[PDB]
RNA sequence: GGGUAGAGCACUGAUUGGGGGUUUAGGGGGCGAAAGCCUCCGGCUCCCUGUCAAACUCCGAACCCACUGCCGCCGUAGAUGGC
RNA sequence: GUUACUCCAAAGGGUGUCCCUGGCCUUAGACAGCGG
RNA sequence: GGUGCCCUAAGGUCGGCUCAGGCGGGUCAGGAAUCCGCCGUAGAGUGCAAGGGCAAAAGCCGGCCUGACUGGACCCGUAACA
RNA sequence: GGUACGGCGGCCAUAGCGGCGGGGCCACACCCGGUCUCGUUUCGACCCCGGAAGUUAAGCCCGCCAGCGUUCCCGGGUGUACUGCCCUCCGAGAGGGGGCGGGAAACCGGGAACGCCGCCGGCCA
């Protein structure tokens, strides 16, 4: 909780979060075999070129020519998250819920709305510095309870970032 | 760990230092290595030969051991390695640089380019050192318009001086 | 069906596995458990094999019928906890009958093996009912093809079957 | 039905690995040295498909008559017969 | 060096019943204002109970095979071996 | 029965006789008679 | 129970990476699949049957190549011993 | 002689997995930037380059926990199951018995175990 996370940070800020990364994704999925310029919607957005990513076995509504641009994608960092958050929370509705969160403290957004046809979906996840040594080559090993994230950490954040809960 | 039919790895290898295939590699020549290490702040190097009950080392040295982290001090201490093997009676040796990616132009093969220049016949390319402007300091001089490599020279003819 | 004195003996291999067998035939006995099912009586009266059997499903099924029919009609579904332990695994095969040209047989039943002294079924009663499981066992004990014999059994694992006979 | 002979007929088992083992060997065995006139164990390691005797001579024990390559060339007899084998060290473990 | 007998369920696959949790992959209806908030025959994950394997193995004999040294036997009255 | 083997019939029953055991009775028990 | 083939790559080598499934998160009728995190000894995958083998790989993603060559030698198996 | 420091190894779980608590000259990491070396089918996240304001929180070092898994020991199970050689022993047969030799698996109870060894270095005094 609040004197949770403050203790904690009066412990040391080390174990005060940052925001690992922000990534957006065309979700559901209606490109099929053409040039969708949701891809170009996304370049205006962010200011930086998305990536596809390719379907898998057969399907209906969207990805059967496997191996096929489908849906769009992109990721980001620094700053950048910062600010398009500011925009996109802002964008949607006041008292962001509790169940937002996965059990780590990470949350997603279902949003929708010439061409401004559109239903994105957003995935905000957390971090805090030494989460390396689980994604590194060399000496890796993988991260303990302690220096992991719960809940409580998770909202509190998002709350002093920008927002009120449920 | 969870029973029977669970492999657990080598000790090395479930801490993350040593690479089994490539050594095999490696030690399929009868011929010494020379091993190489770097962190964010110093590098190492090591001359290896091999004993079944561990393997056996006839030299070493260090970037404190110069203090007394970057490209120079790659080059210098290549230098001092170079000029050590050939006090001990031997002029060769395979070069082993672990789990370090092999990027051209790294301080890794700066100090593989001293020892060569240093005297000791270690089997190289000519196109995989780091080039001169970023070996002597031209490089971070460079940047610090937004080690001075005449000390750089100066230290570079005090190991010659001493090894003459 | 064929005389039981060809399946009987135990001296031919083991041939269980069904992802090998082609042909092979479902289990005409389908139920292995009977009465009430949690009463934590006392008694169990068990029977054990004297030496190694084959038996097949038919005799398993009319032991089965037999038996709780005795139950029910003198003792009551609330009691006699009924059970059947050992599941017909061995198929038994029959030559198509040429003659002895290409002899291997088809499939044609099942039946369980059961080993020296091991227990085919059991029944739990209480205190004054030992006379109807005695029944129960005498008339299972006919219907099968090498001879068997009953024990007494008491929680903590004990053999009681000399005095609980006595007294009666 | 009468079948041939063949190099993994009937090999199962004896070219199996309990799953504790499960990889690459250590490196001793890979770089043994042998001397001639020394004794040999011939044990088979399965995941190493290099210099591989027919399973046939499995667990026998021969002699050292020299190298080629970095192969060993061994000696065995079976029957009045004398024959002659190119393994690899890692195939083999010395006697005593 | 080896996986047979025996044994067992740790893999592959078979197989009884209960005590619970998620309920539903799914046709049945019920208060079904209708696939509904909610349940009924059923699927998923446990724990206790009971059964199996010529083409299963966490285990594992007696026994057999090669080799070294010794005891014993054969051999200069010529063996083993070769033509 | 007078059969080592080559070359000998069961499930199920009898306490027919000889034996080893375990419980309930026994200064009056299992009946056998006169009576309630 | 399978074969009487197929592949200029499914062949050679170098580098980097790690799979199936389950759970919790979101748009979706079964949803095939695309997005995020955790667990996870290989349950996956391997040109093809079955058995064996393989995890900083023998699997996935890429880059450069043609040792799928010329001249020769001694060994093992088919066909134990012979 | 000392150091709560590091590199290359061997045996490959009695060493693993997990949990708890403690530490920072030297050192080892995480940390800030990315112009340049190298690169991201998008992100300097990972790989690479440059350096330390700053942190003991993680990794690392140090000590503990018998919770899971693993190996060993004593005793029971039990000389049980199985088995090599001989038999004018039994049994209608199957299948068993006797003598001389070998000898388990599950399970049960009680103990040890939360790594051992080699080579060269660094820093303080």
């Amino acid at each position: 909780n609040r004197e949770a996370i403050l203790a904690d940070w009066e412990a040391h800020p080390m174990r005060k979060p940052r925001i690992a990364k922000v990534t957006i994704n065309i979700g559901v999925g209606e490109s099929g075999e053409r040039l969708t310029k949701a891809e170009t919607m996304l370049e205006q957005l962010v200011g930086q070129k998305p990536i596809r990513r390719r379907a898998k076995q057969t399907n209906r509504d969207f990805g059967i020519r496997r191996g096929e641009p489908i849906a769009v994608k992109v990721t980001l960092r620094g700053e950048k998250a910062y600010q398009m958050l500011d925009r996109l929370l802002e964008a949607v509705d006041r008292k962001l819920k509790a169940s937002n969160f996965d059990e780590h403290g990470n949350f997603c957004f279902g949003i929708q709305e010439e061409i401004g046809i559109f239903g994105m979906d957003v995935c905000v996840t957390l971090e805090r510095p030494g989460f390396r040594v689980a994604k590194r080559k060399r000496q890796r090993r993988k991260i303990p309870t302690k220096h992991k994230l719960t809940k409580e950490e998770g909202i509190v954040f998002a709350m002093e970032e920008l927002k009120a809960k449920v | 760990a969870h029973g029977p039919r669970y492999r657990v790895p080598f000790r090395r290898r479930r801490e993350g230092k040593t690479n089994y295939h490539k050594r095999l590699k490696l030690l399929k020549s009868k011929k010494p290595r020379l091993v190489v290490r770097k962190t964010l702040n110093h590098h190492i190097a090591q001359i290896v030969v091999y004993d079944p009950k561990g393997d056996k080392t006839l030299v070493s040295a260090h970037t404190m051991e110069l203090m007394r982290g970057n490209t120079p001090s790659a080059y210098l201490l290549g230098l001092l390695i170079g000029y050590k093997a050939k006090q001990a009676g031997i002029e060769e040796a395979i070069l082993d640089i672990g789990l370090h990616p092999p990027t051209r132009g790294s301080s890794i093969f700066a100090v593989l380019k001293g020892a060569v220049d240093a005297g000791l016949n270690v089997p190289h390319s000519e196109e995989i050192y780091p080039e001169d402007y970023r070996i002597n300091g031209e490089h971070i001089a460079n940047y610090a318009k937004a080690k001075l490599p005449e000390h750089f020279e100066e230290v570079k003819a005090k190991i010659i001086e001493k090894f003459e | 069906l064929r005389p039981a004195k060809i399946d009987r003996d135990v001296d031919k291999p083991a041939y269980t596995r069904r992802e090998y067998i082609r042909g092979a035939p479902g289990p005409k006995i389908t139920i292995f458990d009977m009465g009430n099912l949690s009463a934590e009586f006392e008694y169990e009266v068990s029977l054990h094999a004297e030496q190694a059997m084959q038996i097949r499903q038919n005799a398993l099924e009319a032991i089965r019928i037999q038996v709780n029919r005795y139950l029910q009609k003198n003792v009551g579904r609330s009691n006699y906890h009924f059970k059947i332990r050992v599941y017909p695994f061995q198929v038994l095969r029959e030559n198509p009958m040429n003659g002895m040209r290409r002899p291997f047989g088809k499939p044609i039943g099942l039946a369980a093996r059961v080993r020296k002294d091991q227990k085919i079924l059991t029944v739990w009663v209480n205190g004054q009912h030992l006379k109807f499981a005695l029944g129960a066992m005498h008339r299972a004990k006919m219907k099968l093809p090498y001879s068997a014999y009953y024990r007494i059994y008491d929680k903590e694992g004990n053999d009681v079957t000399t005095k609980v006979l006595s007294t009666m | 039905v009468k079948k041939a002979h063949s190099f993994r007929r009937k090999t199962r088992g004896k070219l199996s690995k309990h799953p504790r083992r499960r990889g690459l060997p250590p490196l001793t065995r890979f770089l043994q040295e042998f001397e001639v006139g020394q004794k040999v164990h011939i044990v088979i390691e399965p995941s190493y498909h290099k210099g591989m005797p027919d399973p046939r001579f499995h667990g026998r024990t021969g002699t050292v008559v020299g190298k080629r390559g970095d192969a060993y060339i061994v000696q065995i007899t079976d029957g009045g017969k004398v024959k002659t084998f190119f393994i690899h060290p890692v195939h083999l473990r010395p006697q005593k």
